[PDB]
């Protein structure tokens, strides 16, 4: 099982992981029964 | 499939007629492991593979 | 804590019952520690064990 677990904060703060505490609700489970060893984060970009 | 690539489905969110299979009785073998040989298997299950 | 031997008993009473209450749900050596399950995932010859 492939768990996700999410949670959406304001933030009003510049730099360096700001402080506080929060517990992660969980998200979804994916029944997938899949082996992953890598990942690679995906970032959008803009053009204008 | 061959033994190396050995083939997993994953059984999910559908009822099961586990008698079925035990009353079959065509099977050759159908020792069990930790859960009940005499139809007992017949219990809630997050996650069936095969 | 003026009245801390009072208190020392009743502690050490309620920690020896919360002991037993936890120890209930330990496995024991088993494969489960709730025997509804085992009843229900062995037939009874092997159940018994």
């Amino acid at each position: 099982y492939f768990k996700i677990y999410s949670k959406h904060t304001p933030i009003n703060l510049v730099r360096d992981l700001p402080q506080g505490f929060s517990a992660l609700e969980p998200l979804v489970d994916l029944p997938i029964g899949i082996n992953i060893t890598r990942f690679q984060t995906l970032l959008a970009l803009h053009r204008s | 499939a061959s033994v190396y690539a050995w083939n997993r489905k994953r059984i999910s969110n559908c009822v099961a007629d586990y008698s079925v299979l035990y009353n079959s009785a065509s099977f050759s073998t159908f020792k069990c492991y930790g859960v009940s040989p005499t139809k007992l298997n017949d219990l809630c299950f997050t996650n069936v593979y095969a | 804590s003026p009245l801390g031997k009072l208190q020392d008993v009743v502690n050490q009473n309620a920690q020896a019952l919360n002991t037993l209450v936890k120890q209930l749900s330990s496995n024991f050596g088993a494969i489960s520690s709730v025997l509804n399950d085992i009843l229900s995932r062995l037939d009874p010859p092997e159940a018994e064990v």
